[PDB]
């Protein structure tokens, strides 16, 4: 035949927010749409990311608490800082960040002491407001994961007073689909990926066929290891 | 038959971590929710002069409200235990500066 | 983060002939529907072979479903008997054509008849017909190759009865999945296959078949050949 | 299996498993795919699941059972039957019998 | 696992449709079509916030 | 909301003294100078919440106690341990904890 | 009225019904036969497993 295709991939159309187009263009004719199944389904649950697991305040002994001066209460902050998208880098695997001000505005994401290797991508992130100027610390621990699911976790053990435990949600992908168009004697698979900012789609989109290729590779021998 | 247990059933439910609208509704849980006494009111024309999750302070403008203290002073209600051992937390709206009017939450 | 999980726990069991069941435990937490679907649909449609595409009977002249001819069998008996034959077709043609053009007296009709091309081997002895002896009879069956299920737009154009072409030599798959657990961990798969081929190949032979087609379509942009390692 | 008041049985599917096999064995007359003639039922299995036949179209099938009558006889039961894309589909799970 | 619409956003909840015509509820029904509405008036907003705010 | 309650029993005064005797070291940490839990301390089912003690004399244990009580020569308790614990299942960390003392004393 | 749900379904840019097409999230085919999709507002009774 001749005809053997093999998929190379592409970052056509850059659009949006943070949403971007993958392509893979000379498909086998058949083998497109079970790429997009997978694709999909191995993106949405299998990709590790870095968020916050545990938060230590200063003057604050537990969740259901409250600060002089500040707009908000505890519960609340610790829901804000859920919503802080971090990169880390290759090795870390854990660290501690810092916060400390003497400010009388609102506090923010960016007021993260500056660690190398950290880095947040949304910047103007409320967390907390001070309506009176007074100083306001805090020490976050960020970690790497994968959302297990709901019964299997990590407990996130306590060390010092007033740490308080956060949940953390890894994985950096919000929304997935795919389509597949005719060419002629080739298919052209068309992912649609939209993530919070802390990975690229052409990085994702080849971590997720790692994954995948992995998993098929028990079948080539009917072996165990 | 239905709306006799679909009213029946909307005192039964839990409040949750973070309160949020339905966006289909009928006009009425705006009533329902000020003629009970968990918002907060402001009974004099003023503006927000301090604000935290403890207490509000209105600075009263005295020429068009009544002789008043110049001064309202209204504190909140912080992890309170429930009848059904719910919790109860008021969370305040305004900001510092921001003009109130009598009746506003 | 914490290393993805590997099966661990193969196991395979030869119920009928050309059939068998897989067992693979210890996937994790919806990945047996992920691998399932994939191997099912490459299995059975996208694999590469040889089958029985067109019948005419009597050089056209037996039309209907409803056409009297001279054997205890009727129009659709002979049809569904010939078309379930697992031809092969050599590495360099095209196409064949199987005759069965029978006449005499009376006797039951093999595969063992049937004159065929250059190239075909129809690699068994299925039962046929069970000729009356009377007049003549002619068949013969259109042979080619290809990927996929090419569906029949008409039954019967002008000449002969067109059908499905299928190709893939394997006729079922149908997986399932089932419970399992490594210690504490009580959410994850276990994947059943339960495969099925026409004899052209055997089963450890047709997902060893579609797994590695559907790797071949990831090597510009996975490095496989390390991936492999183990 | 069966009421102690009556004789009918208490395992019947009742709700949505009716709604699933009623709607499959249901028919619609000028459907895609109708009149072809299949040999199993997995032939129907493996034509169906590729996407190019409806499943309320009528096609032709071969069957080759044995069916026990009310004296308790087992006559055997052949022939090329006149049916749905969707009941054929159903024939995996009948018993022998 | 949960179906999703054609532009990659799941579902949150299934609902049986067997239980709406035999207890006669259906402005159970007229709630959802309602909900659709307001959800795309929605989008139509925040389609807009993201360009040229 | 739970309640410990320090009695004036007739035959010795109930003490909220965290002194429990012969209870574990481990089970000594969350428990303040008093006996009372800190606020802010993450409890589980089985823990102490509050230390009070009460008196109890009479032992008179059977005679298996007595064939096997002399290889560690157990001492002897003028108190017990009225004592308040959380109860099965449940978790939760202490947020409040307030205290009535003793009336004109 | 029904009327108006039709009008505001149309600026949204949907079907003058609350149906639209959706897709197995196991296989990614679609199904047959539009499902009606919206946005119910749905409560959590006092009536946890965890006391029962």
């Amino acid at each position: 035949s001749k005809l053997e295709f093999v998929p190379n991939i592409q970052l056509k159309e850059d659009l949006g927010a943070f949403s971007y187009k993958v392509q893979l263009s000379p498909v086998e004719k058949g083998m497109a749409h079970i790429l997009g199944n997978s694709i999909r389904r191995v993106l949405l649950s299998s990709l590790s990311g870095a968020s916050i697991i545990k938060v230590n305040i200063a003057n604050v002994l537990h969740e259901y608490s409250t600060l002089e001066d500040v707009k908000e209460d505890v519960v609340e902050i610790v829901s804000n800082l859920k919503k802080v998208a971090i990169k880390l880098d290759t090795g870390i695997d854990r660290l501690d960040l810092e916060l400390s001000v003497n400010k009388s505005g609102v506090v923010s994401a960016g007021d993260f002491k500056t660690t190398q290797g950290v880095e947040i991508i949304n910047k103007d992130q409320p967390i907390a407001t001070l309506t009176n100027q007074r100083a306001f610390s805090l020490t976050a621990t960020v970690s790497v994961g994968r959302n297990v699911g709901i019964l299997s976790a990590i407990p996130t053990e306590l060390e010092r007073v007033g740490d308080i435990a956060v949940d953390a949600d890894f994985n950096p992908i919000k929304r997935v689909a795919f389509e597949v168009f005719d060419n002629g004697d080739s298919e052209t698979l068309e992912v649609f990926v939209k993530t919070n900012g802390t990975i690229e789609p052409l990085a994702a989109v080849t971590k997720a066929l790692e994954y995948f290729c992995e998993q098929i590779s028990v079948f080539v021998s009917l072996r165990v290891p | 038959n239905r709306v006799l247990m679909g009213a029946n059933m909307q005192r039964q439910a839990v409040p949750t971590l973070k309160s949020e609208k339905p966006l289909v509704g009928t006009g009425m849980e705006k009533i329902v929710a000020r003629d009970s006494g968990n918002c907060i009111i402001a009974r004099n024309v003023g503006e927000v002069a301090e604000v935290d999750s403890n207490r509000i302070v209105i600075k009263v403008d005295t020429e068009k409200s009544q002789t008043s203290n110049l001064v309202d002073i209204y504190s909140l209600t912080k992890f309170k235990r429930s009848n059904k051992n719910t919790c109860i937390n008021q969370r305040p709206i305004v900001n510092v500066g921001d003009k109130v009017e009598a009746g506003d939450i | 983060l914490e290393n993805l999980l590997h099966p661990t726990n193969i196991k395979i069991d030869e119920y009928a002939k050309n059939a068998t069941k897989f067992s693979f435990e210890a996937l994790e937490r919806g990945v047996g529907y992920t691998l399932g679907f994939a191997l099912k649909q490459t299995m059975l449609y996208s694999i590469a072979g040889a089958c029985v595409t067109s019948i005419k009977i009597n050089d056209g002249k037996v039309t209907s479903l409803e056409d009297v001819i001279p054997c205890d069998e009727t129009v659709a008996d002979i049809i569904l008997n010939v078309k379930s034959l697992s031809v092969t077709l050599a590495e360099d043609v095209e196409t064949g054509t199987i005759t069965f053009e029978l006449s005499g007296s009376e006797e039951e009709i093999f595969s063992e008849e049937a004159k065929l091309s250059e190239g075909l081997a129809i690699t068994e002895e299925v039962f046929i017909c069970s000729y009356n002896g009377g007049k003549k009879l002619k068949i013969e069956a259109k042979v080619e190759k290809g990927v996929g299920f090419r569906p029949a737009q008409d039954n019967f154009k002008d000449g002969e009865f067109l059908l499905d072409a299928t190709f893939s030599p394997v006729v079922f798959c149908d997986f399932e999945i089932k419970d399992a657990r490594v210690g504490r961990r009580t959410d994850l798969d276990k994947l059943e296959l339960n495969i099925k081929t026409n004899g052209n190949v055997n089963c450890e032979e047709a997902l060893r078949l579609a797994a590695t087609k559907i790797q071949n379509q990831l090597r510009n942009i996975v490095d496989i050949e390390e991936i492999n390692k183990g | 299996i069966l009421s102690p008041a009556s004789g009918q049985p208490i395992i019947t599917p009742t709700q949505d498993i009716v709604l699933g096999l009623y709607y499959i064995t249901r028919e619609k007359e000028g459907a895609r795919g109708e009149g072809k003639l299949f040999s199993s039922y997995e032939d129907v299995s493996r034509a169906y699941n590729s996407g190019t036949i409806d499943i309320h179209a009528k096609i032709k099938l071969r069957i080759d059972r044995q069916v026990f009558d009310t004296k308790g006889n087992t006559y055997n039961e052949k022939g090329v039957v006149n049916t749905t894309v969707g009941r054929a589909l159903l024939l995996n799970i009948l018993p022998e019998g | 696992d949960m179906p999703y619409m054609e532009d990659g956003t799941p579902v949150d909840v299934c609902l049986n449709p067997l239980g709406i015509p035999s207890r006669m509820n259906i402005g159970q029904i007229l709630e959802a079509h309602l909900g659709l509405a307001s959800y795309g008036l929605g989008k139509k907003i925040e389609k807009t916030l993201e360009k040229t705010r | 909301e739970f309640t410990c309650v320090a009695r004036d029993t007739k035959l010795g005064p109930e003490e909220i003294t965290a002194d429990i005797p012969n209870v574990s070291e481990s089970s000594l940490a969350k428990l303040d100078e008093s006996g009372i839990v800190h606020i802010g301390a993450n409890v589980e089912a089985g823990d102490i919440l509050v230390a009070k003690i009460t008196p109890k004399a009479e032992q008179q244990l059977t005679p298996e106690e007595r064939l096997l009580r002399a290889i560690f020569n157990e001492k002897a308790s003028n108190v017990v341990d009225s004592s308040l614990r959380m109860p099965s299942g449940t978790s939760g960390t202490v947020i409040n904890v307030q205290v009535f003392e003793n009336d004109k004393g | 009225k029904e009327e108006d749900i039709k009008s505001l379904l149309k600026i949204g840019g949907f079907a003058t019904n609350g149906q639209m097409k959706l897709f197995d999230g196991r296989t990614g085919k679609p199904f047959d036969r539009h499902v009606t999709v919206g946005y119910m507002y749905m409560l959590k009774l006092d009536h946890l497993v965890d006391d029962k």
